[PDB]
């Protein structure tokens, strides 16, 4: 029972990381200083600057659900 | 340019057997594009849709369904063969529009006649937050 | 004892697990001849297994109802009931080694950045310098508190921010 | 029906104009820079949203931004 | 599918079916009212997450109820 | 035609070893980001991108290929060596049926000695499944001393191959003219390599392997065997075995070849003792094969004014419907390496697939059919190698269309006309995949739904609405009744899979007739579904690599690029590289079921222990009834046969139990890369760089998230590795612990 | 079923709080009004929060898996 | 030789020597002193 309660802690702390990041970095990132002008949900800013796939805060929520399901599992 | 060149809809086309990347029902109903240029000899070039074709000495004419298909060919001719193409837009009603060298000079060269459009006099960033414009459209304009 | 756990010496399942694991080898040992190398290999494994079980019992470990040894983590109960070597002491054995790796890599980074072309020094290391720092890091806790009390450990708002 | 706005930091490189296939962008004179040039976006109705323009701008942060929006036949790149 | 395979493979494929629907002798008489295009980028992340999560749930619900009901303990 | 070489082109020194990235102009500057590291190991062997010169690209290629041979030869010598010193070959040779092979004994540190299982023969080690022991017995090898010498030869030849790669690049490298002499390659590589190489092996078969295996099969002890050189020197010894040797090459030159009927035979079938092909038949095979390739090598023109020219052949086979046909291909194939690599990999991968089928039904080596783990491991191996090689053709053909395609040479050509009706190809091929996936896989769902509803009479099965493969059944009988009529001199048929009686060896069946029914109909049609689809993904990428309606200029973007942009609704995974990245997932889904087909079919209907009353198969013949339902594949194949893997803890098969789990981790681990994107990760690193910056411990090489195409590649790699390694553990543990 | 039903819902709901909390920063957040307060002081040093979180996820992840794998072997 | 020593100073070569050291050290510390769990 010890190892699982700690493995559960892995889920909550990293699931929070994905969602907290998508919130605080919602207004802007160094890769995209103005996310606020675009919106909550947009696909990307293009292949420039090395690639900008899955930056928006919607894409953070999108990735957390995989961890939500893993954690609850 | 000095004056817009009107369209000559009856000019010889290149020697091309045909393909499946041609025009669809959208062309007859909505709009289609045509490109003109003048070559000094008989050469071979890659088409955007399909394979290879043989130009003809003198004027040449093609018909495309997209503007990108036309400008893709201009970049090939301006670079490889160093020519000066010009293409139009034809609607279903028969109306014709002269698009790309609209001033006669290509867009990558300045000209005194042009007037600026969509020019913000500020730095990127440095603009109001969305809350200020929360109930109408636009934070960038 | 503590937490309703028996010592491993007094447990029955602990000795049951020993008699089982040896019975597997004795059955496996019957196939081969006495003086052959497979016989010598299995006898050594038998010798190691007999040594593993007696040493864990001698060390005052705690075995549960399943018969396997359990570890205790609170230093209070560990020190009170003489179970410190399990978790509490190895905690300091690691952190000495881990900070060794940080104090070394931090110094190689700072010193190469004081010269021209530090990018080349990362892909093509200065091995004489790396060995020098690697043998000078035996007393990294002294240098850390020296660098903290001095104030040259941390940078002060000369770092990039995003907004 | 996309939006293209150019900002005060343009330096007249012309790399945005050379990159756009659909001829959305052109150069206009201006007094703000050394090159005495500035871009413009007169015909955004033909814009498609490739963001090759943003890829070419060498500024610290971009003098050109394509703000995506409502779609259309020309914007979706539909031959049909 | 929606998670791994992304849009650009499919829109080129739908362009090929469109060609066939127009060149076929009798089917060409029928014509769509709204033009067919592939699903957007953000839509696919949503759709694929729904097909993902629903199988994550319908699978475990059957196992949870069947394992416990058959043994009755 | 002549030899042409350029002396001392390149100096040999370690100067460029210190300067990584010298081959590329961009990388020679140096690193300012960590992306420079990934691009280094990636663009290392892309010689076409380094330089435009075709000559230098040819020198580099011809010398790198020498490296793979040296890499192979030390690997091959390792097996011979590890088989000599750390194995039980001499014990297995005297009792093959009861003793199992082993050549990888393990050292005694933490645990790890239990893996040295009780193999048998006064020896304990890992049980191998590579079939070397049966290979070394097919040739005359009785002692370990022969294996040592064979290993020392490989190291000697391998260093020569490495030496040549230095010599034929750094010192004396050929010219482009020497490479374009294509007609001489086929002449030398057919006659010399395939012709004489097969003729030579017949020499080893005739003079060494036949007598040795004749005595071994007659119960003689290996140590009492005369050494193979004695058969050469003494014409009297081998004459006692095969009396035809007493005549001594007079039958050959007088053209009375019937005298050699003793050891040149057309028996067919299998040996009753070893459960393998008659060694006399193979010496006849490789002998006739040599005469066939020798004449083939005297076809072309090279220098003496006789023979064919490939150019005149190609530009003479023309047609009306094709127009100009096959004309500009000799200029293509003599100029681009990628074109040849596409053709060759396609037929080098489809060949290993042919090897996999034609060995299991026709076991060439002795005591292979009774080693079910070996027979199952060679099939699975040489099939996967075929899938990868075939997929490489779709990748290494698209590179030709992007880089080495000149429209001037191709006007109204075959290649040009294919592109001009490409939309008809992909459209007509799209309909087939939908037709098959409905009428093939939908039949499985129909059987599942009918069974759950209590209507088993309405399923597709033998006791039911039977769909029997009449065509294959007719071909089985035709090849079975061939010795009577179509091949009178054949004593028996090619294999027993067509029809006949059982061949038992050591109480185990080597091969017995395979019956085809309703289930075999569905599976053989499921394979075509996965194949016609895997072609759709690759063929679409090839034709639409150079241009499409969505993106009329892809060739300027290149072979591998992630996307043009979010516009047009989205242009992600539009390149030809991303088509290959998708085709690998379908190759995996295809061969994974070709492999499950081989395991359950052969366990249930073929393999098993023969008793007085018939044969007792491993799974009791459940392929006919259970396979029609998908739940059957889940119950009777996966849940059932996984008992040996799961219960492997505490035994010699414990390594397979761990690999079974670790293969799942690496599979799921790939999902982070496929589902996610570069954007989230590059921002996360910024918040991490802050802490590394706060403590003045930060890298001068800036950390950057992986590129888009790399995240896709990293996914499919960890994906396929975890998916394939699971079978590798699920199979060997299941089959080594027989049943 | 009553346990899994509520817990799977507890995860879905809780992933919405952060998501709908991220939309606040884009649409309904005014920095000049909320200047110097707790909400701006959190958003100022977000690089510390996201970093110290990543330590806990990595720490639990390595050491928990390493023990299970140590026991598997 | 100056360039050879420089090649040996690259990242992967130095990492190889590190790995043989740390791995061989841990193994030989488990070859002798077998099965440590509690530290005396
Ligand atoms: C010691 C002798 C020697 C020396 C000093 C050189 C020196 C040089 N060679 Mg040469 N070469 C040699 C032997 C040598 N070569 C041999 C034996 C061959 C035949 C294979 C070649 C074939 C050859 C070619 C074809 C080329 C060179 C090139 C070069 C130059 C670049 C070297 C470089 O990038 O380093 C590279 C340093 C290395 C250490 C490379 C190691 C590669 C090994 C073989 C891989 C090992 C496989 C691994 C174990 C598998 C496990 C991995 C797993 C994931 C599967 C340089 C002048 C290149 C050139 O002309 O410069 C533009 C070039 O194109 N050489
Ligand atoms: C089994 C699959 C799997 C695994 C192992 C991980 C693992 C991880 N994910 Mg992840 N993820 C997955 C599936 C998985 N994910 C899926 C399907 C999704 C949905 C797209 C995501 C979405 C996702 C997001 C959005 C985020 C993560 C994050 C993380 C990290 C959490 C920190 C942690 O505990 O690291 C330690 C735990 C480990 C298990 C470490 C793996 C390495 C072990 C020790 C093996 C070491 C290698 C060994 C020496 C052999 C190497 C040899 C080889 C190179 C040849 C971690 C690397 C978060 C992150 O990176 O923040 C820090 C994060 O933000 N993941
Ligand atoms: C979060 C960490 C943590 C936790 C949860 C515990 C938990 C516990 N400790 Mg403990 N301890 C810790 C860290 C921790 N310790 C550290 C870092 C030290 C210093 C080495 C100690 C030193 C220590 C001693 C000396 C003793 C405990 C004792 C105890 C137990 C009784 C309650 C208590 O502490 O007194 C109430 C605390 C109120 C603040 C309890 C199991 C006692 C014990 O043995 O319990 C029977 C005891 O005598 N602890
Ligand atoms: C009878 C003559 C002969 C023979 C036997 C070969 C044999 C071979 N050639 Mg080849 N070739 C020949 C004539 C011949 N060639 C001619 C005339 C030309 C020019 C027209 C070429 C041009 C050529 C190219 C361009 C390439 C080959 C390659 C190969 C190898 C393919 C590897 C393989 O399939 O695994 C079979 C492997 C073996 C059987 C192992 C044996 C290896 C030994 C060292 C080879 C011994 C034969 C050798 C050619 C004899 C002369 C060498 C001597 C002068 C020192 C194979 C060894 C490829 C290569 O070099 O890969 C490394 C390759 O890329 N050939
Ligand atoms: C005769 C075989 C052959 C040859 C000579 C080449 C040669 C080439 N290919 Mg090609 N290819 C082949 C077969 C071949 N390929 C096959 C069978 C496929 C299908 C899978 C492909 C698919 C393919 C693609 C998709 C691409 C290439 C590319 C390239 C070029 C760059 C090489 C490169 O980056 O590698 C340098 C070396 C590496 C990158 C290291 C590879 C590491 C692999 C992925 C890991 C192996 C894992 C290991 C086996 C198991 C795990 C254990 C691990 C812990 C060690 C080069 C011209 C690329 C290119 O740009 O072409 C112009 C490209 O984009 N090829
Ligand atoms: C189990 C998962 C799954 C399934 C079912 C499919 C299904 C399909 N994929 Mg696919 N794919 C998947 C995973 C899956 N994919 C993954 C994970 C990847 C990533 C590598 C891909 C990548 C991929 C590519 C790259 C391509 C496909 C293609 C296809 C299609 C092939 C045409 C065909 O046979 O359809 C026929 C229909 C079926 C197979 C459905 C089976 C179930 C039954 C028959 C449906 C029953 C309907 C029911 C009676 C009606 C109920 C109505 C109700 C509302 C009342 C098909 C739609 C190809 C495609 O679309 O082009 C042709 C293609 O090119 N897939
Ligand atoms: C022979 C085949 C081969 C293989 C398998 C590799 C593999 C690798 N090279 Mg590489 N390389 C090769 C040939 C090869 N190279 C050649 C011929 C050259 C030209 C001289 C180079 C030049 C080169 C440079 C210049 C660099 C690499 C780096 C790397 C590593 C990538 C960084 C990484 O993921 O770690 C990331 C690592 C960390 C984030 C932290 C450090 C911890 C590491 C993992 C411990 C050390 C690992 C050790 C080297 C593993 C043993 C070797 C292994 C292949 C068996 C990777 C291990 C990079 C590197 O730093 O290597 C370590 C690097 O900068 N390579
Ligand atoms: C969280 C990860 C983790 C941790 C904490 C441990 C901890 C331990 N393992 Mg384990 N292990 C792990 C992961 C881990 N392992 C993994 C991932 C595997 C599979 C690869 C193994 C496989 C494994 C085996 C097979 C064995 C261990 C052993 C050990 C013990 C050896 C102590 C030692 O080296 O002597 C102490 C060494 C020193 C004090 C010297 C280091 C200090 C320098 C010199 C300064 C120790 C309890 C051994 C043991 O005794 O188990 C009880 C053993 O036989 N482990
Ligand atoms: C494996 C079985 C697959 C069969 C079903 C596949 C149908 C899909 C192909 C349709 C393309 C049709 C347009 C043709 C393209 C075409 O117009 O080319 C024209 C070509 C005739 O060419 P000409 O003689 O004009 O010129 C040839 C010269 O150009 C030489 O280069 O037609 C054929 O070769 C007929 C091919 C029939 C192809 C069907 C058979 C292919 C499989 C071969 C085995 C068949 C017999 C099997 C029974 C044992
Ligand atoms: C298959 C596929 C398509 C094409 C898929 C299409 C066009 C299927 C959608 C249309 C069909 C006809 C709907 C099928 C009906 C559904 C089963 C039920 C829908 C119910 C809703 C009405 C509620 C994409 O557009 C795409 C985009 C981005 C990433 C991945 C993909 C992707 O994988
Ligand atoms: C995780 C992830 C990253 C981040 C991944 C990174 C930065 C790679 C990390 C590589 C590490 C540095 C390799 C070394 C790992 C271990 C340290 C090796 C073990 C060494 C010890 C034994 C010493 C991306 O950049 C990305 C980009 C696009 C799509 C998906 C993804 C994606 O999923």
């Amino acid at each position: 029972d010890f190892l699982v309660h700690h493995a559960i802690a892995l889920g909550l702390h990293t699931t929070t990381l994905i969602l907290v990041k998508g919130a605080l970095d919602a207004r802007g990132s160094k890769l995209m200083p103005d996310k606020k002008d675009f919106g909550y949900s947009f696909p990307c800013d293009g292949p420039g600057r090395g690639g900008t796939c899955d930056i928006s805060a919607y894409d953070a929520f999108y990735l957390a659900v995989f961890w939500m399901l893993n954690t609850i599992g | 340019p000095w004056k817009q060149p009107e369209l000559d809809p009856d000019t010889p086309s290149p020697i091309f057997g045909g393909s499946t990347g041609g025009l669809l029902r959208k062309a007859q109903v909505e709009e289609f594009y045509v490109i003109t240029w003048e070559s000094p000899k008989e050469q071979i070039f890659e088409m955007p849709t399909g394979g290879a074709a043989i130009m003809r000495k003198g004027p040449n004419l093609l018909k495309f369904a997209r503007k990108e298909q036309c400008m893709a060919l201009t970049t090939q001719l301006r670079s490889k063969f160093r020519q000066t193409p010009c293409f139009y837009r034809v609607y279903a009603d028969g109306k014709v529009q002269y698009l790309h060298p609209k001033d006669g000079v290509y867009p990558e060269k300045v000209n005194a006649g042009r007037v600026g459009v969509n020019q913000n006099m500020r730095s990127i960033g440095k603009n109001v937050d969305p809350i200020k414009v929360v109930k109408f459209t636009g934070s960038e304009p | 004892d503590i937490a309703g756990l028996t010592p491993c010496s007094e447990s029955k399942a602990y000795n049951k697990l020993e008699r089982k694991e040896l019975k597997v080898l004795d059955k496996r040992l019957k196939q081969y001849e006495p003086g052959s190398a497979p016989y010598l290999a299995l006898q050594a494994t038998k010798e190691r297994t007999e040594n593993r079980f007696k040493t864990y019992a001698k060390q005052g470990l705690l075995c549960g109802n399943d018969g396997l040894p359990h570890l205790i983590s609170d230093p209070g109960l560990a020190l009170r009931f003489n179970h410190a070597g399990e978790v509490f002491i190895p905690t300091f054995g690691f952190l000495y080694v881990a900070g060794y790796i940080g104090h070394v890599g931090r110094q190689y980074i700072i010193l190469s950045k004081e010269d021209a072309k530090p990018t080349d020094k990362e892909i093509i290391l200065d091995v004489p310098l790396a060995l020098k720092l690697a043998f000078q890091g035996w007393a990294w806790p002294l240098a850390s508190i020296q660098e903290l009390r001095n104030g040259s450990l941390l940078e002060k708002d000369e770092n990039i921010t995003v907004s | 029906a996309h939006v293209v706005k150019i900002y005060d930091t343009c330096i007249g490189c012309t790399q945005c104009v050379r990159a756009c296939p659909l001829d959305v962008l052109e150069m206009v004179p201006w007094d703000g820079c050394k090159a005495a040039q500035m871009a413009s976006s007169p015909r955004t109705e033909d814009c498609v949203g490739c963001k090759r323009c943003e890829t070419a701008c060498p500024t610290d942060f971009l003098s050109v931004r394509v703000y995506l929006g409502n779609e259309s036949t020309r914007s979706l790149g539909l031959a049909y | 599918m929606f998670l791994i395979s992304w849009r650009g493979y499919w829109q080129e494929l739908i362009e090929t079916l469109v060609w066939a629907h127009e060149k076929t002798p009798l089917a060409n008489l029928v014509y769509w009212k709204d033009k067919p295009v592939a699903l957007s980028i953000v839509q696919a992340r949503l759709v694929g997450l729904a097909h993902f999560s629903v199988g994550y749930i319908f699978t475990y619900a059957a196992f949870l109820i069947a394992s416990t009901a058959g043994r009755f303990g | 035609v002549k030899i042409a070489v350029d002396r001392n082109p390149v100096e040999t020194n370690f100067e460029k070893w210190a300067k990584p990235g010298h081959f590329s102009r961009a990388l020679a500057k140096g690193p300012n980001t960590t992306t420079w590291i990934w691009n280094l190991h990636a663009d290392a062997h892309d010689f076409d991108n380094h330089t435009s010169d075709l000559e230098e690209i040819s020198r580099k290629v011809f010398s790198a290929h020498f490296g793979q041979l040296g890499i192979i030869l030390i690997w091959l010598s390792g097996m011979y060596f590890h088989g000599a010193r750390f194995s039980n070959y001499e014990g297995w040779l005297s009792d093959p049926t009861h003793i199992k092979p082993s050549a990888q004994v393990v050292w005694p540190i933490v645990g790890q000695e239990i893996l040295n299982g009780d193999v048998g023969g006064g020896f304990q080690g890992i049980q191998i499944t590579s079939g070397f022991f049966q290979l070394w017995r097919a040739s005359g090898i009785t002692s370990e001393l022969q294996l040592y010498s064979t290993a020392i030869g490989g190291l000697v030849l391998a260093a020569a191959c490495f030496f040549a790669g230095w010599f034929h690049y750094h010192k004396a490298a050929p010219k482009l003219e020497w490479f374009q002499n294509v007609e001489s390659m086929l002449n030398h590589h057919l006659a010399g390599l395939l012709g004489l190489g097969s003729l030579a092996w017949a020499g080893h078969q005739i003079h060494v392997s036949l007598p040795v295996n004749k005595l071994l099969d007659a119960g003689v002890d290996p140590k009492e065997i005369p050494l193979p050189h004695e058969f050469l020197l003494n014409q009297s010894i081998i004459a006692d075995l095969y009396p035809s040797f007493s005549k001594g090459l007079a039958p050959f030159f007088t053209l009375n070849w019937a005298e050699y009927s003793d050891f040149l035979t057309f028996k067919g079938g299998l040996n009753p003792v070893t459960g393998g092909l008659w060694l006399s038949d193979t010496a006849h095979h490789h002998l006739a094969i040599a005469v066939l390739f020798l004449v083939a090598g005297h076809q072309y023109r090279t220098n003496w004014g006789i023979g064919h020219s490939i150019k005149d052949i190609l530009e003479s086979h023309k047609g009306p419907f094709t127009g100009n046909g096959h004309a500009g291909l000799y200029e293509i194939l003599t100029t681009s390496w990628h074109a040849q690599l596409a053709i060759n990999l396609a037929l080098f991968g489809s060949l290993s697939i042919i090897v996999a089928h034609h060995m299991y039904a026709m076991p060439p080596y002795p005591y292979l059919a009774t080693d079910y783990g070996t027979q199952l491991s060679l099939f699975t191996h040489h099939m996967w190698i075929g899938g990868f090689c075939v997929v490489g053709a779709g990748a290494h053909a698209a590179i030709f269309m992007v880089r080495d395609y000149d429209p001037t040479n191709n006007y109204n050509n075959l290649l040009d006309r294919v592109i001009r009706h490409r939309d008809a190809i992909i459209s007509h091929l799209n309909w087939v995949s939908i037709f098959l996936g409905f009428h093939s896989f939908g039949l499985y769902i129909h059987n599942d739904t009918m069974s759950a509803l209590g209507r088993p009479q309405d399923m597709f099965s033998d006791t039911a609405i039977q769909l029997q493969p009449v065509f294959a059944q007719w071909i089985q009988n035709t090849h079975f009744t061939a010795p009577q009529l179509t091949a009178p001199n054949a004593l028996a048929a090619t294999s027993l899979t067509w029809g006949g009686d059982v061949v038992a060896v050591g109480g185990k069946v080597a091969m017995m007739p395979i019956a085809l029914g309703t289930s075999d109909f569905l599976v053989h049609h499921i394979h075509a579904f996965t194949i016609h689809v895997t072609v759709l993904i690759l063929l679409k990428g090839v034709l639409f690599a150079r241009s499409s309606r969505l993106i009329p200029d892809k060739a300027n973007l290149g072979f591998r690029f992630p996307c043009d942009g979010p516009g047009r609704g989205g242009t992600c995974q539009v390149s030809a590289w991303d088509h290959v990245f998708l085709g690998l997932f379908w190759m995996y889904n295809s061969l994974s079921i070709v492999i499950f087909h081989f395991s359950w079919k052969m366990q249930s209907d073929v393999w098993g222990t023969v008793t007085d009353s018939g044969v007792s198969h491993i799974t009791g013949g459940n392929f006919a009834q259970s396979a029609n339902t998908i739940n059957g594949w889940l119950r009777d194949f996966l849940w059932a046969q996984s008992s040996q893997v799961i219960q492997s803890y505490g035994s010699a098969l414990s390594a397979y139990g761990l690999m079974f789990l670790g293969a799942h981790f690496v599979w799921a681990f790939s999902l982070m890369f496929l589902f996610s994107g570069r954007g989230y990760w590059q921002e996360l690193i910024e918040s991490i760089v802050w802490a590394h910056n706060k403590l003045r411990v930060a890298p001068s090489i800036q950390p950057r998230a992986l590129s888009i195409t790399q995240g896709r590649a990293v996914g499919v790699a960890h994906y396929l590795l975890g998916g394939i390694a699971t079978t590798w553990s699920f199979f060997l543990a299941r089959i080594i612990a027989v049943g | 079923s009553l346990y899994t039903h509520h817990q799977y819902i507890a995860g879905f709901i809780m992933c919405g709080a952060f998501a709908h909390g991220a939309i606040f920063f884009i649409r309904d957040y005014d920095p000049e009004q909320n200047k110097g307060n707790v909400l701006a002081r959190v958003l100022d040093h977000k690089e510390a929060i996201i970093s110290h979180l990543s330590w806990v996820s990595l720490f639990l992840g390595f050491h928990t898996l390493g023990l299970y794998v140590h026991n598997d072997v | 030789m100056k360039d050879f020593t420089t090649y040996l100073s690259t990242a992967p070569v130095v990492g190889l020597g590190w790995a043989i050291f740390t791995s061989g050290l841990l193994i030989e510390i488990n070859r002798f002193f077998p099965d440590p769990l509690v530290f005396s």
